């Protein structure tokens, strides 16, 4: 009943190998695994290829202009705890904290391994 | 009795240029307020009077456009994390404008 | 009656250093109490102001932001004059009462 | 009283397909390739048609020894077939293909199409901002190759948005879009978007869920319910709003007054005073906390985080970026460039305050568009005349400018890549349209 409902939407949407939607010319070529990571290297090598090819006519708009740059104001500090503002870091592990008791709570009876989890959040590892 | 009429300029200082006509003719501020910024031609006399209280960018300062006279207030709230550990005092921004007129 | 912020610890360790010209100088601090420790990042008129009025370490002091002064309460008890280490935060908003006279 | 909060109720009725009997073979089809929401349909209607999740599922049936397919709306019929989809995206690019090929197969099937030897219609398109070209190298070969198409067209969807809410084409305005990966500052002058000034955020919804997810791990280490992404979505969704001004509410958001109306607490589904505590304020909130309660032991409290998840837009080296926000980049370009010198704002910054307009499905959190005009009042001068502008549905803005445009059939031939451009100039040439993307060379 409830697991024969599933078949009903499988024969109705069922495309064949000669699919009806595509071309008559095929011709599927073979597709590597291509992730994320490796595009803005391969984008990276071929900016800078072209570069070296073009000054031995300068290029102006690239992807390493569209991005976002740096801020010039200084940021403001937070407690790594609970989010709110930190007036304090601790010499040992280096993390922001509001006051005495979150100190004496978290930060003092901290295992080895969690410092390094609360500071991925704003990368400061 | 006498009528006068009081005009303050109040703000956080975002522009301090000054150029040379060495004797420079006049310097030109920009202060800025939570309710917009304004852009102020100066006398040389007045910017000597902002080299007396040394004053840079980001300080929130009070001027008076008829006395003349600059008072510094203090560093902006919003460059307060510089550094950890400062001797400057940091006031927030004024609310209203930076222009106030009153008799 | 008024009310100021205040910082009251125990100088644990200072290290100034100076370039290759000294032209600017960078400054750690650290100071604890009986219940927190921290780092402080110094600038140049934090690090112009401990020099003048040397503070060591083992030294309890206390430092005004605002107004840049700097005192020395004394020293901590450590053998390895002589006051206690402060307790609680370190950073106080401390309410003073002033009574001032109409001559004055 | 804590709200229990599940997953997401399931379709009960399947995705329907449109009727063959209206099919032309005139008539463009508009399809808004997004990561978070596939927009498709017919440019005769104002509204899309079709509107599901981007994700595909290889069902395998054990009494039928074959692997069924299930493609967006499809997908929302079984927990364990809504657990499986995979989406074609990977980060703001697209890995795998196959995957989108039977998504469009998909799509096509379920317009109406009754097409032969490929489509027979031209399709209207999106394309990211200053995107790597083998992208669209790979849209080529999918399109032309594959499906025969007659004509393409390539365009940023922010830039179409504003196209719709200005349909002269002669515009100048500012466009902000919150979208899943990012968010992007695009300045329009004389209705052409000037990318050598656009900017990019690497930051959208997807990172906020995935950082509510990791505050919320991190907050309570010994949770012992699992909780899946659409959970946090909706936690997202519900109690997550932009504070009008952020360091205010820091420092007051867990006194005591301020639990009492602004703390939401939500339960996982399953079957010496604490007064002067900020710790316990901040985990168990503003009442005492019963450690033996198995109800209690399954409990959320959202207190900071509902102003900080969407905060890291405005800030985002709170996410770990190290970019300039919003705020930033608006007033650089409205300050600094278009020569305007800081003080004097010229016309053409004055035209684009005027017009400032968010599009994006991220823009739905309220209180956006007051911080927006806050700021923005902050930086510029005094009497300066500033109008933000906000669709009711932002998310859907693009496919209105597929429509907008494609109706409008003057300057939509300006930009129509045919089958031979394609076979002449080959696979790297652009079009240089005001819609679209611009030349990697001067």
């Amino acid at each position: 009943e409830r697991l024969l409902f599933l078949r009903s939407v499988g024969e109705r949407n069922e495309i064949g190998f000669p699919s009806r939607f595509k071309s008559a010319h095929y011709k599927k070529p073979t597709r590597r695994h291509k992730s994320a990571r490796q595009l803005i290297s391969d984008e990276n090598k071929r900016i800078n290829a072209l570069l070296t090819k073009a000054n031995k006519l300068v290029p102006k708009a690239t992807y390493f202009s569209v991005e976002a740059p740096p801020s010039i104001r200084p940021a403001k500090k937070y407690c790594d705890v609970t989010g709110l503002k930190g007036f304090y870091k601790s010499p040992t592990n280096n993390i922001r904290y509001h006051n005495a008791e979150i100190y004496q709570l978290i930060v003092k009876p901290m295992a080895p391994g969690v410092d390094q989890e609360y500071l991925k959040l704003r990368g400061a590892n | 009795r006498i009528k006068e009429t009081k005009e303050v300029y109040e703000g956080e200082v975002t522009e301090l240029t000054p150029e040379d006509a060495k004797t420079i003719s006049h310097v030109i501020v920009g202060l800025k307020s939570a309710k917009g910024t304004k852009t102020l031609r100066l006398d040389p006399t007045i910017y000597e009077s902002i080299q007396r209280e040394k004053v840079s960018i980001g300080d929130v300062i009070y001027i008076e456009a008829n006395t003349g006279a600059v008072k510094r207030v203090g560093r902006s709230d919003a460059y307060a994390t510089e550094f950890d550990l400062e001797t400057e005092e940091y006031v927030p921004l004024p609310k209203g404008e930076v222009h106030k007129k009153k008799e | 009656k008024e009310e100021t912020e205040l910082i009251e610890g125990e100088v644990v360790e200072i290290q100034i250093d100076r370039s290759i010209t000294g032209g600017h100088k960078q400054g750690k601090l650290t100071i604890k109490t009986t219940d927190m420790e921290t780092i402080y990042e110094l600038g140049n008129k934090m690090i112009d102001g401990l020099t003048k009025e040397k503070v060591l370490a083992g030294d309890v002091i206390s430092i005004d932001k605002a107004s840049g002064k700097i005192t020395k309460l004394g020293r901590s008890f450590a053998r390895s004059r002589f006051v206690q280490c402060p307790e609680g935060e370190l950073q106080k908003r401390k309410t003073v009462v002033h009574t001032v006279s109409l001559h004055e | 009283k804590a709200v229990v909060i599940d997953d997401p109720p399931l379709r009960q009725t399947p995705e329907p397909f449109d009727e063959q009997s209206a099919y032309n073979p005139q008539s463009p089809i508009a399809i808004d390739f997004g990561s978070s929401k596939l927009r498709a349909g017919f440019v005769n209607h104002a509204t899309p048609t079709h509107i599901f999740p981007n994700a595909l599922t290889k069902f395998r049936d054990r009494k039928l020894n074959k692997n069924f397919t299930f493609v967006g709306n499809d997908t929302l019929l079984d927990q364990a077939v809504r657990s499986q989809s995979r989406s074609p995206f990977d980060g703001p690019f697209v890995t795998n293909w196959n995957l989108t090929e039977e998504i469009l197969d998909y799509t096509f099937h379920h317009l109406g199409v009754v097409p032969d030897n490929g489509i027979p219609n031209p399709i209207l398109l999106t394309e990211r901002l200053a995107t790597v070209q083998s992208q669209r190298t790979n849209w080529y070969q999918i399109l032309f190759e594959t499906y025969n198409v007659p004509g393409v067209t390539f365009g940023i969807d922010s830039l179409f948005s504003f196209y719709n809410y200005n349909p002269s084409g002669n515009k100048t305005g500012l466009v902000i879009s919150c979208g899943h990966e990012d968010t992007n500052v695009i300045p329009v002058v004389d209705g052409a978007g000037i990318l050598t000034d656009a900017k990019r955020i690497n930051w959208g919804g997807h990172q906020a869920v995935d950082y509510l997810n990791d505050l919320m791990a991190l907050k309570y280490p010994y949770f012992p319910t699992k909780m899946s992404y659409l959970q946090y979505e909706t936690m997202y969704k519900d109690y997550c709003y932009v504070s009008r001004n952020y360091d205010e509410d820091i420092e007051k958001i867990l006194t005591l007054e301020n639990l009492d109306t602004n703390d939401v607490v939500v339960e996982a589904p399953f079957t010496y005073d604490w007064r002067n505590s900020i710790l316990h304020l901040f985990l168990r909130g503003p009442r005492p906390h019963d450690s033996e309660n198995i109800h209690e032991q399954h409990q959320m409290h959202l207190n900071v985080e509902r102003i900080r998840v969407p905060e890291v837009i405005f800030q985002p080296t709170m996410g770990g970026q190290d970019q300039a926000g919003i705020c930033e980049l608006s007033e650089t370009i409205l300050l600094k460039k278009f020569g305007s010198q800081p003080g004097k704002l010229s016309q053409t910054s004055i035209d684009m305050v005027n017009n400032v307009l968010i599009t994006g499905g991220n823009a739905k959190v309220p209180g956006l568009k007051e911080r927006i005009v806050k700021e923005f009042t902050g930086f510029l001068p005094t009497g300066t005349n500033i109008t933000v502008n906000m669709s009711s549905d932002p998310s859907l803005d693009a496919w209105k400018g597929m429509a907008a445009l494609a109706r409008n059939e003057e300057q939509y031939r300006k930009t129509v890549i045919s089958k031979k451009e394609y076979e002449e100039y080959g696979p790297e040439y652009i079009k240089e349209h005001k819609l679209g993307n611009t030349k990697y060379f001067e």
